[PDB]
């Protein structure tokens, strides 16, 4: 159940990539995401070994400089 | 010619929103509800009251007379029959068919206010014994409208003198002084 | 355009082009919310279990298979059963689910990309029968989706009467049957006021 | 002369400028012999309101005229009815004691009477002027003269209001001596 | 704007000047901007009037549908829908006699 | 408006608003009302909308005094030449002993300067 729930969200987020669709919900969509969560394992599995599911590190923001640039 | 006075009341001005609705000949709306509601709201509100009215008024004449439905929970008077049904289970299911049937009135009512459908207040596309002419169709719903209102006033005058003389219908062989 | 089932209400314009939808219903607006071709895939597969279900809802109160203790009331069968074999009835169930939709199960996957070609119903099952002309074929649609709609409030009935009677189906008013008023007892708002 | 209410209506509601008249020439300031424009403490100074003052003047004389002759009649005549006999109530003054609470008998009245100010607040408030202050149309035996319009309404105001002093020196006489007519 | 149509509505520089009936036999209204975005223009009656002026709100299913699609509203009702669930299942199967 | 009603408001109100006076102040809803109805302009008006002018502009008791005027001009005046209409605080309030003090020392802009009886 909490793998659907989180499967869910990331999918609306990654649907919508908005923070208007963010605060005002696509109820249509956030529906369709809440339905299609129900095979979250084995899309999980795939994403995570496709590579659609974690981006490089060097793609994010790493943190505060430790260092002298 | 100044203004156009009501009929039912002559020394006030006619609402002009209850203009070219049935039910104007008469033209009563001292108090100008209609100044101050949509007129398709008020007159879908009159007709649904009309005819849960008469509907009611016919009943609690029926279950007054006798004519109860065969079962031993129904042996009950008219007035605690409410009561009655509501433990029995009845009502609670009458109650579940009339959220049906009035989230499609509602609906209804939202597409008419909203203008998707050409819909009059109190329409619901029944045609039946409905006149083909203009002035028939026009004499219908005034029929309608009378009848409704008339069952509106029998029907507060039943139950309330019913519940006050604990009598019958008629109430004719009623004591009061 | 008022709809021929509900002429008070505006006509559904984008369930169009499936067959059943002779009498346009829709006043909720669920197909201009969501895609009629899930909504119609779901249809036909809760009419196809549904009517399945109320077969296989008569058939158990009178013969079950070799051993397969019996349950009159069809509803507890489900505990009666060997759980071996219920649990053999969902492995197959979920190869059927997997492989007819290739693993497009979702309410996105399916009929997106390959796969929107394929018909909303359609699993490619028996349809060498399938008349070819048109208008048997779209006859023999409207009449598999008026046999499922039946069927499934059929089995909803079905169910609820077992439920109100607390025994077996067929026997449709028990020995001294009075009514279900006494069925629903546990406590609601209004009748622990009253 | 008196217009129809329709037509009337056309240039109806609160006037802002003044006619120079005594109370905007409103009828029922007239002596006997000469002209009596009685105002000590300037009310009419208020010409918006003199037209609500007019209706709220004819509407008093009018309820008062009702209520002189029903506190005169009753101990002549009464209802044919056991709780309206003179054993049961016997003097009118006792009537509103006798008929209120939960007889009704005077709450129906009670009832009725809200309803049909109900009704007429509308013209009381929107459709009032100096010309239709009063005028509900029940013109029948209204002279159609301009002269005769005048002395009528000259009529029913000074009936009105010796009506409206006479109910209360009969009421409060009723009230002193407990006693028949001739004291109230 | 339907409501106001048929009306003579007459700015405050012609008060007075204009008093031409309007379709219903009501006086002309005065009309003013009052720099409100709540309000932004108001009428007065130049005499007594018969006309129609609606108490009730301008809502449309739209309105509300986005109302409700505002994030705390779906949220809400999802979270009420979840407690709603659980309680009927404690109420349903008390006890956890099945563990 | 009544003419001593409107002699008060207009006493009331700064000369320098009398041309065109603030959005939220009665001589302005005066203004407003004035520039539309009266002599040569509508001369009647709605019921509700005259009741609802009343009930917006302003009573005589409403607008203060002459007198009210002079004395919070001249407390103003005080304050501000520093000067300050002595008083001692009392319950939940104070008192006004009825006696002007220089409140400001010699040196003007000096904190530690300012005149009291207790040490001064
Ligand atoms: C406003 C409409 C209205 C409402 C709210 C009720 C409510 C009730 N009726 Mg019904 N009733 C109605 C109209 C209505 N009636 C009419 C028009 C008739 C005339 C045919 C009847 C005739 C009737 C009978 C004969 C009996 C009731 C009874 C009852 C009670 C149980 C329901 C039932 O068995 O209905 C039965 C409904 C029908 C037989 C036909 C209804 C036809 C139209 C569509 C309504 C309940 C208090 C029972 C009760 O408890 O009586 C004390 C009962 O014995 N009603
Ligand atoms: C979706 C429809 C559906 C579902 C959910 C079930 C479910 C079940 N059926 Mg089946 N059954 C179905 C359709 C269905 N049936 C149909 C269409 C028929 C008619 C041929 C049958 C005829 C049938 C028989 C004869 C028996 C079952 C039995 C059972 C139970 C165990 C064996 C099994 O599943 O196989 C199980 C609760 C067995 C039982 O009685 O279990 C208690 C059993 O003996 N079913
Ligand atoms: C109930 C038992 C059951 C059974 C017998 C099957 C059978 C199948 N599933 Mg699975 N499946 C199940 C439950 C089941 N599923 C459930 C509960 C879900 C939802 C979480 C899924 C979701 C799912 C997906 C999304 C896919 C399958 C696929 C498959 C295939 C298995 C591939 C495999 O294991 O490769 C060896 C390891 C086969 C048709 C795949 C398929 O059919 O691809 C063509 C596929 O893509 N299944
Ligand atoms: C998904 C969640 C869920 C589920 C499965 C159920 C299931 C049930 N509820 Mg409900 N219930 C829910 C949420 C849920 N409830 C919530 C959130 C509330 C708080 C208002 C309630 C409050 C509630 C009461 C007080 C009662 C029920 C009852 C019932 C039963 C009949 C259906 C009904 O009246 O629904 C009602 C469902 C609602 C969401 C209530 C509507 C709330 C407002 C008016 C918005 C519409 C049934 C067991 C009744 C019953 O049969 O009792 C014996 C009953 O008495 N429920
Ligand atoms: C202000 C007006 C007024 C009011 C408030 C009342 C009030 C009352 N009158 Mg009435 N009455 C009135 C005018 C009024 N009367 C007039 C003008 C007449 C002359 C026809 C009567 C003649 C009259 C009689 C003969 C009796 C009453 C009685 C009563 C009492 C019972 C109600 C009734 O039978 O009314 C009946 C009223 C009428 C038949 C005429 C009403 C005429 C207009 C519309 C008023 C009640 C206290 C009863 C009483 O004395 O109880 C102790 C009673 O027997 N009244
Ligand atoms: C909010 C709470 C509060 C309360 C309950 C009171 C209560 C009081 N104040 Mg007020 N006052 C308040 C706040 C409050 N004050 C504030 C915040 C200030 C500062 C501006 C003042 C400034 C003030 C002054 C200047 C005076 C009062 C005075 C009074 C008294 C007036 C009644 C009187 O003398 O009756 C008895 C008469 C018969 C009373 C004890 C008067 C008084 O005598 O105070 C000692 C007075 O002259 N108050
Ligand atoms: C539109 C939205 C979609 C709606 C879909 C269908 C909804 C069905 C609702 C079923 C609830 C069923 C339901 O609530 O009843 C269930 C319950 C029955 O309790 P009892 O006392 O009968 O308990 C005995 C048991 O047997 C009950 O199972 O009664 C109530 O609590 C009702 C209280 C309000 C009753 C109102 C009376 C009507 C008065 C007339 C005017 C009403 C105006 C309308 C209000 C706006
Ligand atoms: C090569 C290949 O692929 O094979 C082919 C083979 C073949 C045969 C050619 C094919 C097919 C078609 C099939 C198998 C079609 C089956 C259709 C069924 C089982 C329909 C059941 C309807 C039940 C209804 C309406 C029940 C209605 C029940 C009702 C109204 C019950 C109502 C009451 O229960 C209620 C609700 C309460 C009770 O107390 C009272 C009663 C009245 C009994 C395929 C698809 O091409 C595949
Ligand atoms: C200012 C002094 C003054 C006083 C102190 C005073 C006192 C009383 C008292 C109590 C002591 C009574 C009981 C009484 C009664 C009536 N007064 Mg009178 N009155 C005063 C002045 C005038 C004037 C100027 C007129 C007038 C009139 C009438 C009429 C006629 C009504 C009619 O039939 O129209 C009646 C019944 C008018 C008229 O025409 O009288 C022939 C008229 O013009 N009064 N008046
Ligand atoms: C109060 C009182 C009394 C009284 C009284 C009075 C005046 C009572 C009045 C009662 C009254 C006036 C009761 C009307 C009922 C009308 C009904 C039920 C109409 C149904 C109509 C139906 C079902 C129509 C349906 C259809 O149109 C539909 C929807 C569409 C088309 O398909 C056509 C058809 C036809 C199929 C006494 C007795 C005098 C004294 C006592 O002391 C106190
Ligand atoms: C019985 C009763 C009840 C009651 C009652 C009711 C309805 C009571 C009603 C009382 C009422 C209606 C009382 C009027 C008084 C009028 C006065 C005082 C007029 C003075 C007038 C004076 C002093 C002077 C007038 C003039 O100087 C003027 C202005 C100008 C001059 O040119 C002419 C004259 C000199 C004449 C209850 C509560 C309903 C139930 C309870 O159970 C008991």
């Amino acid at each position: 159940t909490a793998g659907w729930i989180g499967w869910a969200g990331r999918s609306y987020l990654i649907r919508t990539n908005d923070e208007t669709k963010e605060l005002n919900i696509d109820v249509p969509l956030a529906l369709t995401c809440m339905a299609s969560g129900f095979s979250w394992p084995v899309a999980a599995w795939q994403e995570i070994v496709n590579g659609e599911m974690a981006v490089p590190s060097s793609q994010i923001h790493p943190g505060g400089p430790y260092t002298q640039s | 010619g100044g203004y156009k006075m009501s009929p039912a009341v002559p020394f006030l001005p006619m609402s002009p929103a209850l203009e070219g609705i049935p039910g104007e000949e008469e033209g009563f709306d001292p108090m100008g509800f209609s100044l101050a509601i949509d007129i398709r709201w008020l007159r879908e509100a009159e007709l649904k009251h009309g005819r849960v009215a008469m509907l009611a008024t016919v009943g609690w004449i029926a279950t007054d007379l006798g004519l109860r439905v065969p079962g031993e929970p129904f042996q009950v008077s008219t007035v605690e029959a409410h009561d009655a049904m509501v433990k029995f289970g009845s009502m609670p299911q009458m109650l579940v068919w009339m959220g049906y049937a009035e989230l499609f009135g509602f609906l209804a009512i939202v597409n008419m206010f909203e203008g998707k459908t050409d819909r009059k207040p109190g329409d619901f596309g029944l045609r039946g014994f409905y006149p083909q002419d203009a002035k028939g169709q026009y004499d219908m719903q005034v029929k309608e409208l009378r009848n409704g209102r008339l069952a509106m006033l029998a029907y507060g005058g039943i139950v309330t003198t019913a519940v006050l003389t604990q009598e019958k219908w008629p109430f004719f062989d009623a004591v009061v002084n | 355009s008022s709809s021929k089932s509900l002429p008070f209400l505006p006509k559904p314009q984008n369930l169009g082009g499936l067959a059943g939808g002779d009498a346009e219903f829709d006043p909720l607006g669920f197909s201009d919310t969501f895609d009629v071709k899930w909504l119609r895939e779901s249809e036909l597969k809760h009419g196809r279990v549904c009517m399945l279900a109320t077969v296989g809802f008569v058939a158990e109160q009178y013969i079950q298979f070799p051993g397969f203790t019996p349950a009159e009331d069809a509803l507890q069968a489900i505990y009666t059963a060997p759980p071996n074999i219920t649990a053999l009835l969902l492995f197959a169930c979920g190869y059927i689910e997997s492989s007819a939709y290739d693993g497009k199960l979702t309410m996105l996957d399916m009929f997106d990309g390959e796969g929107a070609k394929r018909a909303p119903g359609d699993l490619n099952f028996g349809k060498r029968f399938l008349p070819g002309d048109k208008a048997a074929a779209d006859d023999l649609a409207t009449k598999e989706l008026s046999n499922g709609r039946l069927a499934m409030l059929a089995f909803a009935g079905m169910v609820h009467h077992n439920l109100v009677v607390k025994g077996p189906l067929f026997p449709l008013f028990p020995e001294g049957w009075a009514g279900p008023q006494g069925s629903w007892d546990l406590d609601s708002t209004a009748g622990a006021l009253n | 002369l008196r217009r129809e209410l329709a037509i009337a209506y056309e240039d109806s509601g609160i006037d802002l400028l003044d006619n120079g008249k005594f109370c905007q020439g409103l009828a029922g300031a007239d002596g006997a012999w000469g002209r009596y424009e009685f105002d000590p403490l300037g009310f009419s100074k208020k010409t918006e309101l003199v037209p609500y003052f007019r209706e709220a003047e004819l509407k008093h004389g009018r309820l008062a005229m009702l209520a002189w002759v029903g506190m005169v009649v009753p101990d002549f005549v009464r209802i044919p009815g056991e709780k309206f006999s003179f054993e049961a109530v016997p003097l009118p003054i006792d009537g509103h004691d006798a008929f209120s609470g939960a007889t009704g008998v005077n709450a129906q009245i009670l009832f009725w009477v809200g309803i049909l100010e109900f009704c007429c607040a509308k013209k009381v408030f929107e459709w009032n002027s100096l010309e239709v202050a009063g005028d509900y149309g029940l013109t029948k035996f209204f002279p159609s003269d301009e002269e005769g319009q005048k002395k009528m309404r000259t009529a029913e105001l000074k009936n009105g209001r010796l009506a409206m002093l006479a109910f209360g020196g009969a009421i409060t006489q009723a009230v002193i001596t407990r006693h028949p007519f001739p004291w109230l | 704007d339907e409501r106001d149509e048929g009306l003579v509505l007459i700015t405050p520089e012609e008060s007075g000047k204009v008093v031409k009936r309007d379709v219903n036999n009501n006086p002309p209204r005065i009309v003013m901007k009052t720099n409100d975005w709540d309000q932004p223009e108001i009428q007065l009656s130049t005499g007594a009037s018969n006309q129609i002026n609606y108490i009730t709100p301008v809502v449309a299913s739209d309105d509300i549908k986005a109302w409700l699609s505002l994030n705390v509203n779906f949220f809400s009702i999802l979270a009420l829908l979840t407690v709603g669930g659980i309680i009927e299942i404690q109420r349903f199967f008390p006890d956890t006699l099945y563990w | 408006l009544e003419a001593d009603v409107l002699e008060k408001l207009l006493m009331n109100t700064p000369r320098d608003q009398w041309e065109d006076p603030p959005e939220d102040t009665y001589l302005y809803t005066l203004k407003t009302f004035a520039e539309v109805y009266g002599p040569g302009k509508a001369t009647k008006m709605g019921w509700w909308d005259y009741f609802r002018l009343k009930l917006d502009l302003p009573p005589g008791f409403e607008l203060l005094d002459e007198d009210e005027m002079k004395v919070a001009a001249d407390y103003d005046k005080l304050m501000m030449e520093g000067k300050i209409p002595f008083a001692v605080p009392g319950p939940a309030g104070f008192w006004y002993t009825g006696a002007v003090i220089q409140w400001k020392g010699k040196e003007q802009f000096a904190g530690d300067q300012v005149q009291t009886l207790t040490e001064n």
